[PDB]
């Protein structure tokens, strides 16, 4: 039993290294980087800084995660209750493509990506913090374009703000859960390095809410 | 892997010496560690024993109490501080290694030892005889005797079968009753009953000489036998 | 003209087939099953003495 | 057209002579045959330390030893009689969803979401287990690595495509493909000839591992295999979907032997197990339980009821005694 | 032992009590249903804030015999066993109650205003323990007590829950004492945990660092500073007025003081019963789940 004494020895090691190593991955932020492709996601990638890639980024004192699963090239239905968990989903969205076509525009492909993904059964206590890229791009470009083309219910001036106004609301309304989760919408800069800020302040307010849902009181 | 031991030499009675084993080809820290130790042209008599993480230390009952054993992870060095040295403590000194899950050698590989001189209950494991000439070629069993019945609940029966070239250090050849080290060739086997043990070797070629020693681990402390040895 | 040419030859192969029925195969699975009964722990419930569970 | 033409006519044909040599259904013929009443099995062991939903399990060779996959990237090997974890392995991918134990014990081979199949070497000289090697060559996700011996494993993907590998070389030595959705699980016939891959096409196709020749092609099901595995003696293999349909074909009748549905069960099957004897077909459904059908008869006769999360993965040992099962709890439970 | 009037008194206690009782009752249950029935998994402050119901249950199951002695004819028809065990098992819930309650402010304290990311959901254990350890205490302390009244104690009469001299039981007297100032300290815990739960809510929802649910922070800080307020209204005044009821009762004199002492006391007792039923109305009402619940079925 000598040799069975030091076994279960090693197996109490063996425990308490998985305890703290359990202990260190609980301490850090989840992201789920998702987008249509054309959404420039990449951009995003390199303002932190085939199959899955992990970006590992530290910022303020907190670690952050963010798996892109954009060379998958597989049916989200087997692998995307892996990420149930995360702290937040990144979702990504082009503003220059409310025109340009893949039959039908991008702009819709976006719209039905993000209302398939925010009303995911495995989705459902789980922030979304949405980036609305090409924002210069954008600007310019309707300045030709109307909006009319992408959305013919919409009634307003050809302008960069009630426009955006206008796409940021029809983002908003494909929520359905809206007292369980919530969006996150923000502009995306270049030279400003706010974005990194933006993802900060989210997941931030995305762990209160947590605290607070825990305590009782709110 | 490579383990080596420095500290040996000669020293007055009632001295106080320190042995280091360096470790370098394993990772030390996954490993227990035994100290035993063979006097000269007597046999092998075990010394002490620490588990992986310096948890549990156990000793000789022998000398319990007046060696002390010491860990280094970081570094990978395994210390014996000796207190008080009598004229029985003269010896050669080995470092083995030894790591416990199911299925595991624990007596795998040796060190090389250290030499040291000093100037002028318990399980029985008996071996027949010292000495038995033979020539190559000649199947040849040996066989020993013990105390209790090894044979634990478990249904393993904790008996090591080592063997000790001249010149050279111990190699393990079995570990429970018929279950090759790691790198042995096949010809060896081990078989028995309880407390009546059998080695025997087929096929026998000239590096096979020397002395072989079979061992009980089941509790500390761990008692070796006297050790026969092959002539030829 | 080669697109599904392929997968023509591979339904082609997959209609040559050394076909052994349903009933010559349900037996199989009978004798099976009823051959290694006693030696199945599950099945029939072991003493506890053999148990190492 | 003329080769949908061609292909139509084909499969008409082929399962119109399939149909009209069927004999009669396995009921028919099993209905005398008593049943088994209720198969009562208790937690006899229960393994605690994983911190994330576990996804896979492979029994020991020796029916005594086991590996698991968790999802916060750990590959436990216990020791199924004491609970005592043998060796713990920091995978390199977190996202790992099925995984193997050699036939020999030196090796594990496992992988997931990194297009990569990892393998492990136990019985090293240095005491730890290093990375053997890693397979490389899937362009989507993993599942059911499965070692044939030491040197030589089968895996399957999310690309429509099996693959056989040489780990000596590192070279995918033969490549499977004519499905036409993710490839979801697969199974090593006991006798190392052929072999079963379950798709999200719901269908099953048998592959020969040398000839790398589409032997057969399986339907009945009607969403994607979520898992298979084969019969004993080799000749019949069980299949799971989401629809929550057990399904029991024959390698030699080519159509479904039996069903394995019952209408409270609503969630899909996760995982697919047989008993030594291929008497208790054990299934890890969805909701969070397991069910031990009688393979012959298609009744629920055992439910093994613990695991607070969807059970994940089951695996019943060679010599049958007992049963583990990993849920998404975190728990792993040996039933006996 | 002056004979004095007490009609209006027994009137006031009576239907008070009862209001108190019925709700209390109705609470309670409500909470354990919502504690048991649909809440699968539990958190520390859950397992308080259950003890703190069964804790409330059983002062609510003994307020019915306070109020048909208060209403039959003012004097107790049974013997002086029941009266001391429920005197007894009174005080020691509303106690087990108000440490609870502390407990629940602390662990908040730590889960809210420090807590950075979680701990694992793993403060359940020292919850259970420290839910054992309170229990055992006070059930300890109810059985040396009781046993030391029944027997030691000579005084049976057929009056209960009447004031009493304590010359010939004073460590009852040293005991209440002991109570009163640990209670006080618990309350000034409970007081320094809310207000700063508090003031880091509105720090943070002032800061506004983000549009959405901006003003759930401000309405949970609300919500802290009402459940201080509520504790504060229910349990101050009475162990206030016991500072001076102790040192009444323990020295001679005459009983024109005593008659006010009495029925500041019953008053007291009654504003501390009155938390036993609002306790369980106050986890309804701050729980915005719960509350969106109520507001969707009525
Ligand atoms: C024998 C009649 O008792 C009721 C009452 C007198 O009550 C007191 O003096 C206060 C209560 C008290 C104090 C000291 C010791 C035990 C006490 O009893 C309750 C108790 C039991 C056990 C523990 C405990 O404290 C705990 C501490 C830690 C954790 C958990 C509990 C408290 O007399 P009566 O009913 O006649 O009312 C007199 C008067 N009207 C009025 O209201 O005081």
């Amino acid at each position: 039993s000598a040799e069975d004494k030091a076994a279960v020895e090693r197996s109490k090691m063996i425990d308490r290294n998985l305890r703290e190593d359990g202990e260190k991955a609980a301490r850090e932020v989840k992201l789920l980087l998702l987008g249509a492709g054309e959404s420039g996601k990449s951009t995003i990638v390199k303002q932190m800084k085939t199959g899955i890639v992990e970006t590992h980024f530290t910022f303020k004192d907190l670690h952050f995660k963010m798996f892109d699963v954009g060379g998958q090239r597989s049916e989200r239905k087997k692998w995307i209750h892996c990420f149930e968990g995360v702290t937040a989903i990144i979702f990504c969205v082009a503003l220059s493509d409310y025109d340009l076509v893949l039959e039908m525009n991008r702009m819709h492909e976006s719209m039905k990506l993000f209302d398939s993904i925010c009303n995911n059964k495995w989705f459902t206590d789980t922030s979304i913090i949405l980036f609305l890229n090409k924002k210069d791009l954008f600007e310019e470009k309707i300045k030709k374009s109307p909006l009319t083309i992408c959305y013919p219910e919409y009634a307003g001036s050809n302008t960069y703000e009630e426009a955006a106004a206008y796409i940021q609301c029809q983002f908003e309304d494909l929520n359905k859960r809206k007292d369980t989760k919530e969006i996150y919408t923000h502009f995306t800069c270049a030279t400003d390095t706010k974005n990194v800020q933006f993802v900060f302040d989210a997941v931030t307010d995305v762990i209160i809410k947590n605290n607070l849902k825990d305590c009782g009181l709110f | 892997v490579q383990l080596v031991e420095s500290g040996g030499g000669l020293v007055q009675p009632g001295g106080s010496r320190k042995l280091s084993c360096s470790a370098s080809g394993f990772a030390f820290s996954s490993f227990g560690m035994h100290w035993v130790r063979q006097a000269p042209e007597k046999g092998l008599e075990w010394v002490a024993y620490i588990s992986s993480g310096s948890g549990t230390i156990y000793y000789a009952d022998t000398v319990k109490g007046r060696f002390t054993i010491s860990r280094d992870d970081p570094k990978n060095t395994l210390f014996l501080q000796m207190t008080s040295l009598r004229s029985e403590d003269t010896a050669m000194y080995y470092c083995v290694r030894s790591i416990y899950y199911y299925g595991s050698s624990p007596f795998d590989f040796w060190g090389q030892g250290t030499t040291l001189t000093v100037s002028s209950s318990d399980i029985v494991m008996t071996q027949a005889t010292s000495s038995v000439p033979v020539t190559p070629g000649e199947s040849v069993s040996i066989s020993c005797r013990s105390s209790k019945s090894l044979l634990h609940s478990n249904g393993n029966t904790y008996l090591y079968w080592f063997l000790q070239r001249p010149g050279q250090s111990p190699q393990l050849l079995i570990y429970r009753m018929s279950n090759l080290a790691s790198g042995v060739p096949d010809r060896f086997s081990g078989s028995g009953s309880g407390t009546a043990f059998t080695l025997t070797i087929s096929r026998l070629e000239a590096e096979d000489v020397g002395v072989y020693y079979c061992m009980q681990h089941l509790e500390y402390p761990l008692t070796f036998g006297a050790g026969t040895k092959l002539e030829l | 003209i080669a697109q599904a040419r392929k997968l023509v030859e591979q339904l082609k192969m997959e209609a040559n087939i050394d076909r052994i029925k349903v009933s010559k195969a349900a037996a199989d699975l009978m004798a099976y099953c009823e051959a290694h009964a006693k030696e199945d722990p599950l099945l029939t419930p072991v003493p506890a003495s053999e148990n190492p569970f | 057209d003329q080769l949908r033409q061609e292909a139509e006519q084909l499969k008409n044909q082929i399962r119109d002579a399939r149909k009209a040599c069927a004999d009669a259904t396995l009921s028919q013929i099993t209905n005398n045959i008593d049943p088994v009443g209720r198969i009562q099995m208790r937690t006899r062991r229960t393994l605690r330390g994983h911190l994330a939903k576990i996804y896979a399990m492979h029994w020991g060779t020796d029916s005594r030893l086991l590996v698991s996959a968790s999802q916060d990237g750990k590959l436990i090997i216990w020791d199924s009689y004491t609970t005592n974890k043998v060796h713990a392995i920091p995978l390199r991918s977190s996202w790992v969803m099925t995984c193997a134990y050699a036939p020999s014990g030196n090796y594990v081979a496992c992988g997931g979401l990194d297009n990569i199949c990892s393998i492990y070497n136990l019985k090293t000289r240095e005491g730890n287990v290093r990375v053997s090697r890693e397979l490389a060559g899937h362009t989507g996700y993993l599942s059911c690595c499965r070692f044939l011996d030491d040197n030589q494993i089968v895996t399957s993907s999310g690309d429509t495509t099996c693959a056989l590998w040489d780990i000596e070389t590192g070279q995918q030595t033969t490549t499977f493909t004519g499905h036409t959705g993710d490839v979801m699980s697969l199974s090593l016939a006991p006798d190392t000839r052929l072999f079963v891959s379950g798709a999200c096409d719901a269908s099953a196709k048998l592959w020969d591992v040398r000839e790398g020749m589409c032997r057969q092609t399986f339907t009945g099901h009607e969403s994607d295999i979520n898992a298979i595995c084969f019969f004993p003696n080799g000749n019949a293999f069980a299949t799971g979907s989401d629809d929550a349909t057990c399904r029991l074909f024959d390698l030699r009748a080519d159509q479904e032997l039996m069903t394995y549905s019952h209408d409270n069960i609503i969630c899909g099957i996760t995982s697919v197990s047989f008993s030594k004897s291929g008497r208790l077909l054990l299934a890890g459904y969805d909701d969070f339980n397991c069910n031990v059908w009688d393979a012959l008869k298609a009744d629920r006769a055992g439910v093994l009821a613990g695991h607070d999360n969807r059970v994940s993965c089951l695996g019943v040992t060679d010599d049958g005694m007992a049963v583990a099962t990993g849920s998404w709890d975190s728990f792993l439970k040996i039933w006996n | 032992t002056c004979p004095m009037d007490e009609k209006l008194l027994s009137t006031v206690l009576t239907t008070s009590y009862s209001v108190i009782f019925i709700v209390g009752l109705v609470g309670n249950i409500i909470a354990l249903y919502v504690f048991l029935g649909i809440h699968r998994k539990r958190n520390s402050i859950q397992i308080y804030l259950l003890n703190v119901a069964i804790a409330d249950l059983l002062l609510i199951f003994c307020l019915p015999f306070r109020i048909m002695y208060h209403i039959n004819q003012n004097k107790w028809t049974l013997g002086v066993i029941l009266c001391k065990v429920v005197g007894t098992l009174f005080y020691m819930n509303m106690y087990i109650s108000i440490i609870l309650l502390g407990f629940i402010s602390l662990d908040r304290y730590i889960k809210i205003n420090r807590s950075i990311q979680q701990r694992k959901a793993i403060t359940t254990k020292q919850s259970i323990y420290v839910c054992c350890i309170v229990w055992m205490l006070a059930l300890g302390g109810f059985l040396t007590m009781i046993i030391l009244t029944l027997k030691k104690g000579g005084h049976n009469s057929t009056m209960c829950f009447h004031y009493r001299d304590k010359h010939n039981a004073k460590g009852e007297a040293i005991f209440n004492f002991i109570l009163v100032v640990m209670f006080w300290l618990i309350f000034l815990l409970i007081i320094l945990s809310y207000i700063k739960i508090g003031k880091n809510l509105l720090r943070i929802s002032k800061r506004r660092s983000k549009f959405p649910n901006s003003g759930k922070y401000a309405t949970t800080a609300r919500n802290s500073f009402i459940v201080l307020i509520i504790f504060t209204i229910c349990f101050v005044p009475y162990h206030a007025f016991r500072f001076i009821y102790i040192s009444s009762q323990l020295n001679v004199s005459s009983c024109y003081w005593k008659e006010i002492v009495h029925k500041t006391n019953e008053i007291m007792l009654v504003l501390s019963s009155f938390n036993s039923c609002l306790d369980p109305v106050m986890y309804f009402l701050m729980s915005s789940n719960i509350r969106k619940i109520m507001c969707q079925l009525l």
